[PDB]
């Protein structure tokens, strides 16, 4: 995007305006490869307690199809974590307040997205971060939570 | 000729803001001069309880019904929303947080203006104004000029796009002032006060009321 | 193995050019006739009007 | 014996692979200097991380 694409032209004047340069930006994907380690399937163990060699192959698909989406995921949030805080993209309040606030926090979040504060569509967190907000609600100081409605995981701005 | 393309679409969105933020500058700067200021810059952030809204509504006595809408920054919107997340006064509830209405029917305009912005940290303030119908007039003159001069001499030639143009803009019930602006005023001119002739014979007659907030 | 095979990534031209990001489509309608855009304008640097008080 | 690959992108930044190493280990991917803000405005790249004890 070329900064101060609009000068304040004006007439009765000829003063020098200095030129500008058209920039390409460059994207990104990193490739991430992922193994497993020799996994020891002798058949003698599972013939001798009278089991189906192929079970331990089964197993190991079940487990494996677990893992490698948590990896992904894990990896997936690892880089996107890195990448808001090296953008600049982060808000601390563990030093300005403690745990989560009562989705006072949220605002803060959209203080950063200013005008866009709307594109923010999800809250990816971790579970200790709701019982704090969960807390937040059964310690609502202003009143604005009744016992039936302290189970929400809305941000009170429609975002989960 | 791929680069003609992309001057071209950025062109159109930087003259629409352009445009816009110098008729907002030139509103605030009018709305002041006319009297139709308020500050709320010393209580707090105002938009307290949006009795700020109601406040600077105060300024329309008879007919506040003329302004129907209120232009402001992220900011002072977000500082609303957290008032709202804590209603010490328990007007709000958990789902009315997230609202856009000055409680007297009015849209809440939300724009990253540098016109709607003064100063930095403490000297920084917020100013929502509330407009009328046909407050801020903005006329294109549509007296666009465009010549590439295409610079030789140079290793590698590189051409030179340039792009010119004029709009008319005016305050309803206010006057530019030439002595204090300009033939051909900058948005400084624009922004700054004494620049504005309040012409109506009442406030209520005029389009528009700036509320400067902290 | 891999070490001795040449990798040539993968790169693109999408050209996609950033835009402005403040929301400025604030006229007629948007602001409910508040601030309005007329593609028509006037001649001379003054556009006066003489209307009775 | 299991292998895979896969590639990671976050919205506005680019990987600084010449940091994180042409094959990033899960620490790299959170490595700081090895994500490169991109879009010009914050509000163009997607993702904000809101740090809370």
């Amino acid at each position: 995007k070329i900064q101060g694409l609009v000068r304040p032209r004006d007439p009765y004047s000829n003063a020098d305006v200095a030129a500008k340069d058209l920039r390409q930006l460059v994207d990104n994907t990193i490739k991430v490869a992922s193994g497993t380690p020799p996994i020891n399937i002798p058949p003698s163990m599972l013939r001798w307690i009278q089991k189906n060699p192929q079970e331990a192959g089964a197993v190991i698909g079940q487990q494996l199809a677990g893992d490698t989406m948590q990896d992904m995921l894990n990896n997936g949030l690892a880089a996107g974590k890195a990448a808001f805080t090296a953008g600049g993209a982060v808000h601390d309040i563990s030093a300005a307040g403690t745990g989560l606030m009562t989705q006072r926090a949220f605002n803060a979040a959209q203080r950063i997205f200013g005008d866009r504060s709307t594109d923010i569509q999800v809250w990816v967190s971790h579970s200790s971060p709701l019982f704090d907000l969960y807390d937040n609600a059964l310690a609502n100081a202003e009143q604005l939570y009744v016992f039936g409605t302290v189970n929400v995981r809305a941000d009170a701005f429609g975002r989960p | 000729q791929e680069a003609g393309a992309v001057i071209g679409q950025q062109l159109a969105g930087d003259t629409m803001q352009d445009m816009l933020n110098n008729g907002l500058a030139a509103g605030k700067a009018a709305f002041t001069a006319g009297g139709a200021v308020h500050d709320i810059s010393a209580a707090g952030t105002g938009l307290m309880t949006q009795r700020a809204f109601n406040a600077a509504q105060r300024i329309f006595g008879d007919r506040s019904t003329d302004i129907q809408v209120w232009v402001s920054h992220s900011s002072p919107l977000f500082d609303l929303y957290d008032n709202a997340l804590a209603n010490a006064e328990q007007l709000y509830v958990f789902g009315t947080v997230n609202v856009r209405a000055d409680a007297f029917g009015r849209p809440i305009i939300i724009t990253d203006s540098p016109a709607l912005v003064s100063g930095a940290a403490e000297t920084l303030r917020h100013s929502t104004l509330g407009l009328t119908t046909g407050a801020i007039l903005i006329e294109q003159n549509q007296d666009f000029d465009s010549t590439v001069v295409d610079g030789t001499g140079k290793q590698n030639i590189t051409r030179q796009y340039q792009a010119e143009w004029s709009y008319n803009l005016g305050v309803n019930g206010y006057a530019y002032d030439i002595a204090t602006g300009g033939k051909a005023p900058n948005p400084t001119a624009l922004a700054t006060a004494a620049n504005w002739d309040k012409i109506s014979t009442s406030i209520k007659d005029t389009g528009g009321v700036v509320l400067v907030t902290k | 193995a891999l070490s001795d095979l040449q990798v040539f990534n993968d790169w693109a031209y999408k050209t996609m050019s950033e835009v402005l990001d403040q929301q400025v489509e604030l006229f007629n309608g948007a602001t409910r006739g508040a601030i309005i855009l007329r593609s028509a304008g006037n001649t001379g640097d003054l556009s006066e009007a003489a209307f009775w008080a």
